């Protein structure tokens, strides 16, 4: 079945779950020929699959190459996302193979459905919550990672750094939901209020600064406060 | 030509044989059905008056025996018997036509209407499709589901259509899923055509008789089965070219014969935009577009 906010704690029971965007896996830039016309370009992607109860974040990155000499991309894209994801399944010993597989977007419900025949007790799921994982390529060090690579390649990042040391999944996963909305709202104020402060440092090995309770009490004050302010500015009101 | 008759007509009842339909009152002096083309396959069906609920009948070829329908007051249906001593059969149906209380067959001669429905429809074909070994007829009805349906709770009164699942191990060579989703030739013919059908007329047999349970009984996962038999055609790049053009003959005659108030209930918006507009064999189904475009644009 879809997802939602009424059985929106379930994504933190014990039932292994990964949510999967494709949003960013092909990805271009727009310019013009000599011709006059214009013309697309492709840049490294990323899939992004996170299981929400860990922060465990199994990052594809989807090199150019893989484009090439191909047609109907937008499509391929999606066929090409279901590959990794089953590929990802694969590999994992069967004690840490999801459960559930949620996919931001209804578009990757067959390809996905079809790549995972040989797994007929996953279920494959859309949900109904307008999640931010779109604005994962705002987050610095994810980004780098993406724009330098040569060739196929994965990368693991607890999405959550230590925050699980201190805080639930379930309200990781807020702060997560709050810092990429804030990111997608209004990118470069929301990198501002995250960096204002140059003696709160982010570790070589984590995403996010190092925030005290208090500070991120704080940082998530300011966040809400540039998306209410956006959606002021949008609507008039 | 044959007879199919009654023992009585002791509930008012709708009766259909093959493409035609007539009423029967209660306790009519009513004893069958007569001059019948002998064929290769026919079908007799009811509808009960006081009980619109389950439609039911028995197909069966006049050449493998002589049968009729006798009431079953304990059961509560007309059944269909074999009558084994062909004197007493002769006897009877010599007779009930000297008595004149049986019906006509009314085969217009310009009408081909029920070979162009049945020409690939085998009773053979049907007997494993509706398994009873012990009669040389099958008993269909309204409520009857598909082993396939089953599977997502009599295995008995089931009917054993050809599972079809688009989304299957069958359907998807494993490494060719993006290109067997997009085209399912394979599944059509190598898996479908070449591995369990075995030829074109088998596969249009069962396509006819799913067709003609949907629209004679009701019958929902038969008309599941006809509409899944269409779209793996139609989602196929590469298809026989005979059998493109026969199934746009099929389709057309199948179209035709729908009861026109019938439509909202017998034909899948979905399958039947994406065979005519979106799909591989668009181009291909001259005819069948034109009778539906012509006789119900409202579903496109
Ligand atoms: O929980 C941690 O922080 C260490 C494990 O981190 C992982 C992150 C992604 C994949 C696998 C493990």
């Amino acid at each position: 079945g879809a997802m939602n906010s009424s059985n929106y704690a379930e994504l933190f029971n014990n039932d292994i779950k990964l949510f999967v965007d494709d949003t960013n896996v092909y990805r271009v830039t727009v310019h013009k020929t000599f011709e006059g016309n214009v013309a697309t370009k492709a840049i490294n992607g990323c899939i992004f699959t996170l299981n929400p109860k860990t922060g465990h974040l199994f990052l594809k990155i989807i090199h150019t190459s893989v484009w090439a000499g191909q047609k109907r991309l937008s499509q391929l894209a999606k066929w090409k996302t279901a590959e990794e994801v089953s590929a990802l399944v694969r590999s994992l010993p069967k004690e840490e193979q999801p459960k559930q597989i949620i996919v931001t977007r209804k578009a990757m419900l067959d390809p996905l459905e079809v790549h995972m025949l040989d797994f007929p007790n996953i279920a494959i799921r859309p949900t109904e919550l307008r999640l931010p994982f779109s604005a994962a390529m705002s987050i610095d060090k994810l980004s780098d990672v993406v724009m330098k690579a040569t060739e196929p390649q994965m990368v693991l990042f607890n999405i959550y750094d230590d925050w699980l040391d201190r805080i639930s999944s379930y309200t990781a996963f807020s702060r997560l939901t709050l810092l990429l909305r804030a990111l997608k709202t209004n990118e470069e104020s929301a990198k501002m209020i995250l960096l204002s402060d140059p003696t709160i440092t982010i570790k070589s090995y984590h995403l996010w600064p190092s925030f005290t309770d208090e500070q991120w009490i704080t940082i998530e004050s300011q966040m809400r406060d540039l998306i209410l302010t956006e959606y002021g500015r949008k609507y008039n009101v | 030509m044959n007879t199919v008759p009654f023992t009585s007509a002791p509930i008012e009842v709708t009766i259909g044989i093959d493409q035609y339909s007539f009423n029967v009152k209660e306790n009519q002096p009513f004893h069958g059905i007569k001059d019948i083309p002998i064929g290769h396959v026919h079908v007799i069906h009811f509808q009960h008056a006081d009980n619109s609920s389950m439609r039911y009948g028995y197909w069966f070829d006049c050449r493998m025996g002589n049968f009729y329908i006798q009431y079953d007051p304990k059961d509560g249906l007309y059944k269909m018997m074999e009558e084994r001593d062909g004197a007493k059969f002769e006897n009877i149906v010599h007779n009930f036509k000297e008595r004149q209380m049986m019906v006509s067959y009314p085969k217009i001669d310009e009408d081909d209407t029920w070979y162009n429905l049945t020409e690939f429809v085998q009773m053979d074909k049907i007997r494993k499709i509706v398994r009873k070994d012990e009669n040389q007829f099958s008993y269909v009805d309204s409520s009857m589901t598909t082993v396939q349906e089953n599977e997502l709770s009599d295995p008995a009164h089931s009917l054993n259509y050809t599972v079809i699942n688009f989304k299957s191990r069958e359907a998807i060579r494993p490494g060719h899923e993006m290109e067997d989703f997009l085209d399912k030739s394979y599944y059509l013919n190598t898996v479908m055509l070449q591995g369990i059908f075995k030829n074109s007329s088998n596969y249009f047999g069962e396509l006819q008789f799913a067709f003609l349970n949907a629209m004679f009984f009701g019958n929902y996962g038969s008309s599941l089965q006809w509409h899944a038999m269409i779209e793996l055609i139609c989602s196929s790049a590469t298809v026989p070219k005979h059998m493109l053009d026969k199934l746009d003959e099929i389709l057309y005659y199948q179209i035709k014969t729908l009861p026109e108030q019938y439509s909202d209930i017998l034909l899948n918006e979905r399958v039947w935009n994406i065979c005519l507009y979106s799909s591989f064999q668009k181009n291909s189904l001259h005819n069948t577009e034109k009778i539906m475009e012509n006789k119900y644009p409202e579903l496109l």
